[PDB]
DNA sequence: CTAGTACCTCTTAAGCCTCAATAAAGC
DNA sequence: GCTTTATTGAGGCTTAAGCAGTGGGTTCCAGGTACTAG
């Protein structure tokens, strides 16, 4: 319903504002890096954690919005298949796209895509998708999701052979 | 940690510092080969203070290392401990003096006792000297 | 006339590209659109959907579908039985 | 005169027949697979095959980095169209 | 420490010793007994000593010393 | 600071004159000798604050790629600026940004606690 | 090397757009490195915009 | 039992076998600073007599090589000074069973 | 102690994804990898270097 | 509807799949694993763009890891197994003065880090001061029953003219372009090593 | 003359050899 | 006191390993050359 979408959008906006504030604090060297972990890695971990928390909150809001009459929710409760992540991505938010255990790297010169200027660490430019499959994905979000899917496919294709060799 | 000391965070950080591997590379901001014509007089007017406290024979070469105060505070490293470690590693080959921590700028002066091998000696003293910790240790993180 | 220019991989590193002709230049159902933070946009895409290949373009609403499913559909489309030529 | 024309015609025919792209038939490092039988299961399949790209890197190995599509592929290589399996991440379609 | 020789025309009969401390390259053949000495650098190699010996032999033969 | 002979266009090795107790730059190829202006011989700069602001040119602000910003310039109070990050790439480099003003081509750090000329 | 990279790059772009030079040629100017690269070799993938 | 501070020269190592009837074991000061047996991972090791070894072999019907092997230089073997052909019983605590008794024979 | 550490690491890696395997299988695996004097890696340089049947 | 774009061989329709290759005439700088002594290697696959194409993989390697105290750079000249210091190559080209070599390698004299890193290189290359000596040293390796002083200096000069950076030119009229290109390659390698 | 017939053409695990110090025995 | 030893180990090069099963379509019957039988 409309109220649920409005609440999800508000939560996403709050998460984006928090990420922007954290980035501004980091730029002014006002953020204390975690012990051992470097400043860049600490900032990336904090941003990823915030985005994951926002996505989880949006998924929880969607799930509570859905009623027992909902078919997807009923199937998930049955335990046949699906999970919280599936409902969240289908109705609330796809979430951050991780490649090699990290956000989308600057493939170009300090630019993830040509559509973004150099030194753009905002979530939208770092693989984050703020639109569920229902509404659709923007071309940048689509490309990031494609990169994530390619990474997953390659990982499966290599790990199947590795596991077979180990089992042998 | 031991059950008695497992409830104290100060003891945990003390143990972490004791076992954490500390090297001059992490703390040393820079190292330069300055020239000191005489021990009594220094080319840098501000450097004289280092020998002033000494007032209150040696080769005409100087090696000046500038460190990071923030790194010292974070790692709890102190000038006295590193000086003692250097003296232990080098009994009398090189004379080393360090400024008091209270000074705004902290530097260390090392000079070979009575130039071609000076670079090699400096490289060995930087890379092959450990202030404290255990070899083959990168970082130690405490957790609850 | 210079209305359309060819750009290679190397040149893309030194240009900013707008998503739509009139979106970046100037009912919560429409997908969220990234704000036009920049103001230069020396170039722009004729249409984003053209990034898709021959098989991918056949997929209806590829964005609405997960990327692995799109890849599977692209692989499977080559095996679909249908009229390949009129002769 | 006395030019052996077959030397060129037969060589080209062999190169386009088995896909062995080499200076001579005896060569074992000809990097086969350059030429492939055009697929005509459906018109879309033929179009995709005609616009297909191949990577000389061996299909074996477990290095994911080359297989992953770089950000530079935007607008040049289809993000989704790609074979699944050993050839995944190596065979690309523009 | 194996190189060809020109006096006896025997291959692999030449041995070169490079004393970097004294910076001296000495070339000796185990068949004809010919011995040659030259100045060398830390980057010198036995091929350098062989080339120097060949150049010296050519200069001596030409008589343009 | 490192200089050359200025006559043969060659490097100068350092040497110590104990009789004069001085550091002198001279090349063994020739007889040229000079007295070092400053007592600088060796420097490694394990951590370097220079080189992060490199490549700046007069037409830097005209690059579309550089992201714009509306921060007021300290001197000319010009809102228009182009902001970028540290040029040097490292796993420990700070994320401090640098802003260049088109009107005066002045580079200033985003940090407010300390003001940096470059 | 060239002293006025901006003017040369603008002239090259204008000529390429007008059609005097083959559009397939790729010209890239990097201010950070202050380097101008021109590529005409075959096998280069390009798209229209 | 002889304990050294820094290291042992090879001359002493080759001289040690010079006395068959008397067995001499060399230990490092750093190695013995902390007792290994007190560790939780290491189970309880009990030396077995020749008669006990013979009885175990007879009951289980095993040969010398069928029993699990333990390195001569194993820290536990040095701690107990186990000799060649000597069987040691290891009592371990497990989740599946209250305790388990295994045996190991030096190679 | 090495066998116990190997078993604990095997259990941790197996349970990382949530999959559960009975303790007996892990115990047998660590025992076979440690039945010899040292730790016999599961490779052509480990158990395959033992004195088992030639055809095996 | 048929788009053609294939070859009819023995009736069978064969299509040639596009083959991906690393672009030539470009310097690519890659790091090396810690166990290997090399630190950074810059490679260029020079090849003629008009005819008589042949692969010329020229690689310049910086020996010595971080803190090794040996910051030396050696370029693997084609047909020369033993890597030669860049100083000897510059001397052979014609840039004998050390200052000229440094200026070609480093454009901005203000940056003293590059000069400090290159100091060992010039220190080790100081032995060579003549073009003939540099050519002879280059020709030392890969002996094929020849006399270094007799019809080998010309052979080494021809190799340096053709084998070394064939793409930039194939004539001896202007050999300074090769020196400038080598200096640019070394500058890129040093920039990559310094992490800038 | 013409056409058969054969004939020359990417990530580790162990093994081994090759290297640079080091304490004892010769003398 | 000086000289020559066996030992120690440390890396380079090398030879190995590289999910399982299944369906199908293409191409090889090899090039020229000399010597000799009908
Ligand atoms: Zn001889
Ligand atoms: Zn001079
Ligand atoms: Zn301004």
């Amino acid at each position: 319903d409309g109220p649920t979408m409005r609440e999800i959008t508000e939560t996403i906006a709050e998460a984006k504002k928090k990420v922007l504030d954290v980035t501004k604090e980091a730029q002014a060297n006002l953020l204390t890096a975690k012990h051992g972990m470097t400043l860049r890695e600490s900032f990336e971990d904090n941003v990823v954690r915030f985005l994951n928390e926002a996505r989880d909150k949006a998924g929880r809001l969607a799930e509570v919005n859905l009623k027992d009459l909902n078919n997807v929710k009923q199937m998930v409760m049955a335990g046949s298949k699906g999970s919280f992540i599936n409902i969240a991505q289908m109705s609330a938010c796809v979430g951050q796209q991780s490649v090699e255990g990290k956000r989308i790297a600057f493939g170009f010169v300090d630019r993830t895509l040509p559509h973004f200027s150099k030194d753009d660490y905002s979530p939208e430019s770092k693989g984050f998708v703020e639109n569920s499959y229902l509404r659709g994905l923007t071309p940048q979000e689509f490309f990031f999701h494609a990169m994530g899917g390619r990474e997953g496919l390659i990982d499966t294709a290599v790990k199947t052979a590795e596991t077979g060799y180990i089992q042998r | 940690l031991e059950p008695g000391h497992a409830a104290d965070q100060e003891q945990a950080k003390l143990i972490r510092s004791a076992i954490e591997h500390t090297t001059l590379k992490s703390v040393t901001i820079a190292s330069e080969i300055y020239y000191d014509p005489d021990p009594r007089s220094t080319v840098i007017p501000e450097d004289e203070e280092i020998i002033q406290l000494h007032f209150s024979q040696q080769s005409p070469w100087l090696l000046r290392l500038e460190l990071d105060r923030a790194a010292m505070n974070d790692k709890d490293l102190t000038m006295g401990q590193v000086g003692e470690r250097i003296k232990q590693t080098f009994k009398n080959d090189l004379f080393v003096i360090w400024s008091e921590d209270n000074d705004e700028k902290l530097i260390i002066r090392c000079r070979v006792v009575r130039d071609h091998m000076l670079k090699k000696i400096e490289n060995t003293m930087l890379e092959n000297i450990t202030l404290r910790g255990v070899e083959n240790i990168e970082r130690v993180v405490m957790m609850k | 006339e210079g209305l359309v220019e060819y750009i290679d991989a190397e040149e893309e590193e030194s240009i900013l590209i707008a998503m739509q002709p009139e979106d970046l230049e100037p009912d919560p159902a429409k997908r969220i659109r990234v704000s036009h933070h920049a103001t230069t946009f020396t170039h722009c895409e004729i249409h984003p959907s053209m990034i898709l290949g021959v098989a991918a373009s056949i997929i209806p609403f590829p964005d609405h579908n997960q990327s692995p499913r799109n890849t599977y559909q692209s692989a499977m489309g080559k095996q679909a039985m249908g009229v390949f030529l009129t002769n | 005169l006395a030019i052996n024309a077959k030397t060129i015609t037969s060589g080209l025919k062999y190169a386009l027949a088995t896909g062995n792209w080499g200076e001579q038939k005896k060569a074992m490092s000809s990097r086969a697979g350059v030429s492939q039988v055009l697929n005509r299961y459906t018109y879309s399949s033929t179009l995709s095959h005609l616009r297909r790209t191949n990577t000389p890197i061996g299909r074996d190995g477990k290095l994911a980095k080359p297989r992953q599509l770089h950000n530079t592929h935007w607008g040049l290589v289809c993000p989704a169209e790609t074979p699944e399996g050993q050839a995944c991440g190596l065979v690309k379609n523009l | 420490t194996k190189f060809n020789c020109l006096f006896c025309n025997h291959e692999k009969s030449v041995s070169c010793t490079l004393d970097k401390k004294n910076s001296i390259g000495t070339l000796s053949c185990k068949i004809c007994g010919q011995s040659f000495q030259t100045r060398i650098n830390s980057l010198s190699q036995p091929v350098d000593v062989y080339s120097d010996w060949f150049d010296a032999v050519e200069e001596v033969n030409s008589g343009r010393g | 600071t490192f200089r050359f002979c200025r006559d043969c266009n060659n490097m100068l090795y350092p040497r110590e004159d104990k009789e004069n107790n001085r550091l002198l730059f001279e090349c063994r190829t020739c007889s040229y000798v000079e007295e070092a202006g400053s007592p600088l011989v060796y420097r490694h700069e394990l951590i370097t604050n220079i080189g992060e602001t490199a490549g700046v040119v007069q037409d830097i602000g005209s690059d579309p790629t550089l992201p714009r910003s509306d921060r007021e310039c300290p001197k000319c109070h010009s809102r228009e600026n182009v902001f970028f990050q540290s040029q040097q790439r490292r796993k420990d480099t700070s994320m401090v940004l640098f802003f260049v003003c088109l009107s005066c081509s002045h580079i200033f750090t985003s940090d407010q606690k300390n003001k940096r000329t470059q | 090397v060239h002293r006025n990279p901006a003017r040369l790059m603008e002239t090259l772009r204008t000529l390429r757009r007008k059609g005097d030079i083959n559009p397939e040629v790729s010209m890239i100017r990097d201010i950070r490195e202050k380097e101008l690269k021109i590529f005409t070799d075959a096998g280069r993938v390009y798209r229209p915009l | 039992i002889f304990v050294y501070q820094n290291n042992i020269t090879p001359s002493a190592m080759k001289l040690v076998p010079s006395i068959p009837p008397a067995t001499i074991e060399t230990f490092n000061e750093a190695a013995l600073v902390v007792n290994i047996t007190h560790h939780e991972l290491v189970p309880k090791h009990i030396r077995l007599s020749s008669d006990e070894k013979r009885e175990l072999l007879k009951r289980y019907r095993l040969k010398e090589s069928q029993l699990p092997r333990i390195q001569r230089a194993d820290p536990v073997a040095l701690y107990l000074g186990l000799k060649r052909g000597e069987v040691v019983k290891i009592i371990r605590k497990s989740e599946t069973s209250g305790r388990y008794a295994s045996y190991r024979i030096c190679m | 102690a090495g066998r116990a550490a190997l078993y604990k690491e095997v259990y941790n890696v197996i349970a990382s994804d949530g999959s559960y395997v009975n303790y007996r299988h892990m115990a047998l695996l660590v025992d076979v990898m440690t039945t010899q004097g040292g730790l016999t890696s599961v490779t052509r340089h480990g158990f395959n270097r033992s004195n088992t049947g030639a055809l095996m | 509807f048929d788009m053609g774009g294939y070859f009819i061989i023995n009736g069978s329709e064969k299509v040639l799949i596009a083959q991906e290759r690393s672009a030539g005439n470009i310097v690519q700088v890659f790091k090396k694993a810690a166990p290997s002594p090399i630190s950074h290697v810059a490679e260029i696959r020079s090849a003629l763009e008009k005819g008589s194409r042949f692969i010329s993989t020229l690689q310049v390697k910086l020996y010595g890891r971080e803190g090794s105290s040996a910051r030396t750079i050696k370029a693997t000249l084609p047909y020369i197994k033993q890597d030669i210091p860049i100083v000897i190559i510059f001397r052979a080209l014609g840039i004998i003065p050390d200052g000229e070599i440094l200026e070609h390698i480093c454009y901005d004299v203000n940056d003293w880090q590059m000069l400090e890193m290159l100091k060992p290189c010039v220190e080790d290359g100081f032995v060579i001061q003549d073009r003939e000596t540099a050519l002879d040293f280059i020709g030392r390796r890969g002996t094929a029953l020849g006399i270094k002083k007799e019809k080998r200096i010309q052979y080494a000069k021809d190799i340096l003219q053709k084998e070394f950076l064939p793409h930039i030119t194939q004539l001896e009229g202007f050999e300074s372009r090769k020196a400038f290109f080598l200096g640019y390659m070394i500058n890129r390698l040093l920039l990559c090593a310094l992490d800038r």
